[PDB]
RNA sequence: AGGGAACCCACU
């Protein structure tokens, strides 16, 4: 039955347990934004990473 | 031609010491050697040591 | 990092209106209400009311987004009827049936209860 | 005011 309204799905849906897994790659380890922070030595180029 | 600091620059590192660029170790082996040919030059020295 | 609070989904924020209402100027006689931080349980037993309602020509709700907490509701009626009056007609129907199937309810439970 | 190289694993 949809959650929303209620009514029956008209395919029947297969559902049953599965083992899942949670990899290690999450999304708050990778997300970055940069606006004008630390540069270069050498090259004065934003710094890598 | 001898570059710029900047171009070979010398980063104060954790320890105290100064660090630096391979350039400016290259370039310290040939003041060495300059050095030394010149010595051998204003005082005569065998040509075999010269060369 | 950037988890919105769970609160965010039913508690109003400093000046944000419950209800707004609209025209919907490409047809006569048809607004939109735009409500916050309701989803669907009132937005469609509100709809299913007003398709009830033989002067409704047009009724339907949608969430705009998953993520947001608003809800439209765009009514149409007949001329001789407003939008606004279908909505408040729909509401205290709705409360109508809601308050005789608890008092129905209570009078199946005791029953049940007593034998 | 803040380094660098090298190597290894991994992701699309």
């Amino acid at each position: 039955y949809n959650g929303f309204t209620g009514r029956k799905i008209t395919s029947q849906i297969f559902i049953g347990p599965t083992y899942y897994q949670r990899l290690k790659h999450m999304v708050d380890d990778k997300i970055h934004s940069r606006a004008r922070g630390p540069i270069q030595i050498l090259n004065r180029q934003p710094m890598e990473g | 031609p001898v570059p710029p600091l900047s171009v070979r620059p010398a980063v104060v590192m954790q320890g105290s010491a100064r660090n630096q660029d391979d350039l400016t170790h290259k370039l310290a082996d040939i003041v060495k050697i300059n050095n030394q040919l010149r010595r051998n030059e204003q005082n005569g020295a065998a040509a075999h040591v010269i060369a | 990092m950037n988890a919105p609070p769970a609160f965010e989904s039913f508690l109003l924020f400093e000046g944000e209106k419950k209800i707004t209402i609209n025209k919907d100027t490409k047809v006569p006689n048809a607004c939109l209400f735009t409500i916050n931080k309701e989803d669907h349980t009132l937005g469609n037993i509100i709809k299913s009311q007003l398709l009830k309602d033989p002067q409704v020509l047009f009724a339907g709700y949608k969430v705009p987004h998953p993520l947001e907490h608003k809800i439209i509701i765009r009514v149409q009626t007949t001329p001789d009827y407003s939008p606004q009056e279908a909505f408040t007609n729909a509401i205290t129907d709705l409360i109508s049936e809601l308050s005789l199937l608890e008092e129905r309810f209570r009078v199946a439970i005791k029953d049940k209860q007593e034998g």
